DNA sequence: CCCTTGGCGGTTAAAACGCGGGGGACAGCGCGTACGTGCGTTTAAGCGGTGCTAGAGCTGTCTACGACCAATTGAGCGGCCTCGGCACCGGGATTCTGAT
DNA sequence: ATCAGAATCCCGGTGCCGAGGCCGCTCAATTGGTCGTAGACAGCTCTAGCACCGCTTAAACGCACGTACGCGCTGTCCCCCGCGTTTTAACCG
């Protein structure tokens, strides 16, 4: 939230939030890592 | 079923005909897109620049195939090679 | 916000070359690249001859010189022609 | 990813364009190569002159003019 | 007096106004004359209309009415002069003039 | 008449460089040459830059953009490196 | 006061002044800033810095203490940068760097 | 006075030569001709232009200045000539 | 009997010789009597600064150079040792110079 | 006024002309494998439609900044002198090519 | 795998004309002041650009199969190279 949040690429900041509360898993790098 | 070499030539003078683009706009602009993170992120895009770049592309492969085909048939072979290719840009400087 | 542009000339010229024959605007706008691109390269290579001979004004013979260097042979010898006989008919009347 | 997006129909067919008879197996890995080098050169001219204005989208005008700069001339997109 | 236009003076349909103003705010030269917006825009008259003369011809052969950008690509790649200046030119929709080496036609 | 030239700097940065090495007057005329040639190019692009964004004055800006179009890679980051540097140290004393 | 030359400023030893005057009499634009000619002198500086410095390697390489055309043909066209820079360019006096294609020598 | 067959003064050893240095290995007989041929038309661009120029100037003499900016005009920039 | 060098040896010598030096490859006279010959078809009774015509003879000399070091990368393309006029004038149509 | 053109005479490196012969251009032939061609199966491209909002685009002040002119002077340049790094040469040692 | 021998590198010596430093002599670079104005900054509008999904279907993909041609090999012949001799036009003054 405050890390991605803070790196404000595009259109994330409504798109991040709403995935990472539902799945982490629905990035696939984060998935991988 | 036809001679090999027939359907080849027909689609020579089949898209030598029209002004068609050859390549699907949403591949070559994720392409796009993905060259250009390297340069700047979070970067917007006009539908003409993209239909731009994907002029002088289609257009520039379409000069290096001919000039390709000009080897190949210098070599005294219908069929081009990569070494055709990187002949060509290699004659024209390019490299 | 006006953005001039060359379309309706290309038009008249296009009336009196073929007075049948439509243009559409995609061919329009490439006639609009064309006559801006041409136009910057005379007007380049005036300066050039301008600076190169040392002076500080364009004249129809620096006009002339670089038409000359721009376009080869057939285009250079009417282009002249055509340009030499605007410019008597413009300071003759 | 992306480049893989270009497909062997589609080189394909711009190889049927300049004239080419039959192609090699090989000539699809260089042939993005190449695509992947011109787009380079262009675009980075093109972000350059964006990046100048002090804008964040890349237009048409700034493509022709990286075309125009790079020595190929575009025209019906404007310059 | 009532103001004639000095386009119409010369017999030029294009605005010798206007290609003056761009001569003395193109950063050309520092002065410029009055002979040159003159002769210039008849060079631009001639090219335009050889150009547009071909693109008419071509367009005519392929029954269409109606210029297009391949009536362009044709009419000056079918003209020698005009492919040598615009050789360095990649045209809009263009294509590319039908061809075929001929030894890779069949025998 | 007297006709100025690079000579003399070229020679300086020379000694900056290699102290114990001299010069042909040949070569000099190439690096003279050398000179002209670049700086009419960067001097061209900022003119386009600033024609095209519509601005009348040539600022350290343009000519930043010129150079990073011009000069590849490392010769264009070393380059605005040393030119940021000497503008900072031009204004700031 | 004593007048202080604007390239001693800026640690350059190009003519700042001139480059300044080129800049406003080359009808590049209307107006040219305080910034520009010191750039565009610092940056001519380092581009002479640095063919000066592969001219004088070669010309060390050669057992000559006097840089000749020879010896900047070689140290432009052995280096990447400078050969897609000066690509188009025709140094008088150069020659050509010494190369065999590997297929023409014996075996 | 008419100037005629001064191409032929190119020798074969200097056309020979040229390519030894190009890194030519072995020269077919029939390079020469078209070597001259293509050599003729180079100096009939780059001479009209300098020609022009010249008589931009209203001058009789062709000066090397002029045959810089002829190349530089053509795209080959030739250093060391001014 | 007469020692004599394998056919080829001299070539390369000369390759390593002329590619070592600066030297001037076309003599100057007649050069400069074909400049003229072609001058004088645009306009009669010019005037040549000799730096003028070193100049044609530098620009000239290295173009074709340059083009015979294309023609052997089109000759040795084809598998050959020998330059060939299709491979020239193939140089010439792929630079675009006709 | 100085750099181009023209002429003349003596030297000699270079070009023309020829002549063997060996190696490479070129035609033919055969093999094997790689690419064209068609068909059934997926699959994202194309088109549409929704929801949001970031930044393009224009305006209005307002001010630092560059053009411009007068005064001044020292950095650079043309003319003018040294002197030494390099062209040129002559001899010797070394290396690379070719027939045993 | 090796000597004969022709070409090349190396070294010592010599002569010279261009590189390098000096010295008047400017005239353009620097300083000091003004004066108008381009653009820097803040504000406002609203358009096109961004993401996403629904839904259809033309195109791509995988595969089976045939045969056209690339490439390796061989033989032939012809033509361009290496060298000697003779002439001439470049070169230099």
């Amino acid at each position: 939230y405050q890390q991605m949040l803070k790196y404000r690429g595009f259109n994330n900041q409504i798109m991040q939030l709403k995935k990472i509360c539902n799945h982490p898993f629905v990035f696939e790098e984060v998935e991988d890592q | 079923r036809y001679r090999p070499g027939t359907v080849a030539l027909r689609e020579i003078r089949r898209y030598q005909k029209s002004t068609e683009l050859l390549i699907r706009k949403l591949p070559f602009q994720r392409l796009v897109r993905e060259i250009a993170q390297d340069f700047k992120t979070d970067l917007r895009f006009q539908s003409s620049a993209v239909m731009a770049l994907q002029e002088a592309s289609e257009a520039y492969l379409v000069a290096l195939f001919e000039d390709t085909n000009l080897c190949a048939i210098h070599a005294k072979r219908v069929t081009i090679m990569p070494k055709d290719i990187q002949l060509a840009r290699r004659i024209r400087g390019e490299r | 916000t006006r953005k001039e542009s060359y379309a309706i000339y290309v038009y008249k010229v296009l009336k009196q070359v073929h007075p049948d024959t439509g243009i559409s605007s995609k061919a329009m706008s490439i006639m609009n690249s064309f006559v801006n691109d041409v136009f910057e390269r005379i007007a380049g290579e005036a300066s050039r001859l301008a600076h190169y001979n040392k002076r500080s004004t364009i004249t129809s013979r620096e006009i002339q010189t670089a038409v000359r260097l721009l376009l080869p042979g057939e285009l250079a010898k009417h282009a002249v022609s055509e340009g030499t006989k605007a410019v008597t008919k413009y300071t003759s009347a | 990813d992306n480049i893989q997006g270009i497909t062997k129909p589609a080189i394909r067919r711009l190889a049927r364009r300049g004239g080419v008879k039959r192609i090699s197996g090989l000539i699809y890995e260089e042939t993005r190569g190449v695509l992947k080098v011109f787009l380079e050169n262009v675009i980075r001219d093109a972000v350059t002159y964006t990046e100048h204005a002090k804008r964040k989208t890349v237009t048409a005008m700034d493509v022709v003019y990286a075309l125009k700069r790079q020595g190929r001339t575009l025209y019906g997109f404007g310059g | 007096a009532k103001a004639k236009t000095r386009s119409s003076r010369a017999g030029l349909q294009f605005p010798v106004g206007r290609v003056h103003r761009l001569l003395r705010k193109g950063n050309y030269a520092e002065r410029v004359g009055a002979g040159a917006p003159v002769y210039l825009a008849a060079v631009l008259e001639y090219l335009t209309a050889e150009i547009l003369e071909l693109a008419g011809n071509a367009a005519r052969d392929n029954k269409k009415t109606r210029i297009i950008p391949r009536h362009l690509q044709l009419a000056v790649r079918n003209d020698e002069e005009l492919n040598k200046l615009l050789g360095r030119v990649t045209i809009a929709q263009g294509g590319v003039l039908p061809n075929i080496q001929s030894v890779l036609l069949p025998k």
